[PDB]
């Protein structure tokens, strides 16, 4: 299963 | 034996040929289970591997509004390191990124990963302590900075540490038949004169399964590394790899060479000479 | 900062004569990931060819299988034909049934 946060660069 | 499981991701901008393509790929070893591509006519998270198909329709949309949203971050990372570099709009750039986690033979946590890279240099990584970051330059210090204020770093230890190798367990139990089989190389040396006077001995590694294998050759028992030449292992489509190893030798002094094959499927390692 | 491919072409099962098989070309340790591959026999290129999805190496240069089904005789040749912005002309890797 994928990493779920979403954290832009 | 030891096992891993890794998503990447590849983020490619295009000026003038529409929006960033974000790719993601998952990985259980050598085995892919699961695509996701925004390109595709109708961009959904779809199963590579018959062992992921028995998972419930509650798990494809989970995947598919991460890697969705996930499609939205990455354009915006690409248009923020576009600005990190003081790069103009008119190039293409990538960012990739790999992560996951690695089990040893008891099926504990051996380590976490997570490195980044822009346009095939790396960029940032996650340090082996999980809890720190290691950044390439002055951009990715920008990139470092939010990661420490939206405390990334302990929600990917948490995630490494717990669903990564939860789910890698999982996946290796409804698999096992082929995640944890270990398919043995068949193998053969072949003879090809290159003159009258020397003649090339290839030893050849067929259907093995994973990739990870050791073939070398021998010349009175003392490894030939710098004059073998050793072909990258290649998939044959069905799951297998393959690979060989050649060594020009001088007619008449082949049995002073030995191909040895060290692999995981093979009852014993194998010692194989030029039968003729 | 660019990375140019490496090419193999080869079948997924040895070579026999008459007998269905597939042909692979295998192009890794690249980089950009844009790249153009056909599969040729007798120098025309294979309409129905199938290929991997994009991933890479821990290097993070990219890799690609290209495969279509085939039946080898002693006179038919195949090669794989491999475009990519590191060469100047498309780059064509003949199939020996010993590589
Ligand atoms: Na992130
Ligand atoms: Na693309
Ligand atoms: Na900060």
């Amino acid at each position: 299963i994928p990493f779920a946060m979403q954290m832009a660069y | 034996g030891s096992h891993s499981m890794r998503y990447f991701y590849t983020a490619m901008s295009r000026p003038g040929r529409g929006e960033p393509r974000f790719i993601a790929v998952g990985y259980v070893d050598d085995t892919q289970f699961v695509r996701f591509d925004s390109d595709a006519a109708s961009p959904r998270t779809e199963p590579r591997a018959p062992w992921i198909e028995q998972e419930g329709p509650e798990y494809w949309d989970r995947n598919t509004q991460i890697f969705k949203t996930n499609t939205q971050t990455y354009r915006e990372s690409l248009r923020n390191l576009r600005g990190y570099y003081n790069q103009s709009e008119a190039g293409s750039h990538i960012i990739q990124r790999m992560y996951g986690c690695d089990l040893g033979p008891d099926g504990r946590l051996l380590r976490g990963h997570d490195q980044s890279a822009y346009d095939g240099k790396d960029y940032i990584a996650l340090n082996e302590d999980l809890s720190s970051w290691t950044a390439a330059d002055t951009a990715a210090q920008i990139t470092q900075r939010k990661w420490e204020a939206a405390r990334v770093a302990e929600q990917l230890r948490a995630y490494l540490e717990g669903l990564c190798v939860e789910w890698l367990r999982r996946y290796l139990e409804n698999g096992k038949e082929t995640l944890q089989r270990a398919d043995p190389p068949k193998t053969h040396v072949t003879h090809h004169p290159v003159s009258d006077h020397e003649a090339t001995l290839r030893c050849w590694a067929l259907g093995f399964y994973p990739a990870e294998i050791t073939l070398t050759w021998q010349r009175d028992g003392e490894d030939q590394t710098q004059d073998t030449e050793l072909v990258e292992t290649r998939p044959a489509g069905d799951r297998t790899f393959q690979k060989w190893a050649a060594v020009v030798v001088p007619s008449g002094e082949e049995q002073r060479y030995t191909c040895h094959v060290q692999h995981e499927g093979l009852p014993k390692p194998l010692t194989l000479r030029w039968e003729p | 900062i660019q990375r140019t491919p490496k090419i193999q072409v080869y079948s997924r099962h040895p070579a026999e004569n008459g007998k269905s098989n597939f042909l692979n070309c295998y192009v890794s340790g690249f980089h950009p990931s844009d790249i153009e591959v056909d599969l040729l026999k007798n120098g025309e290129r294979i309409e129905k060819v199938e290929h991997s999805d994009l991933s890479f190496s821990k290097d993070w240069s990219f890799y690609l299988l290209y495969y279509t089904e085939f039946t080898p005789t002693e006179k038919d040749e195949y090669a794989c034909r491999v475009n990519h912005v590191t060469l100047s002309q498309p780059k064509i890797v003949k199939w020996d049934r010993d590589m």
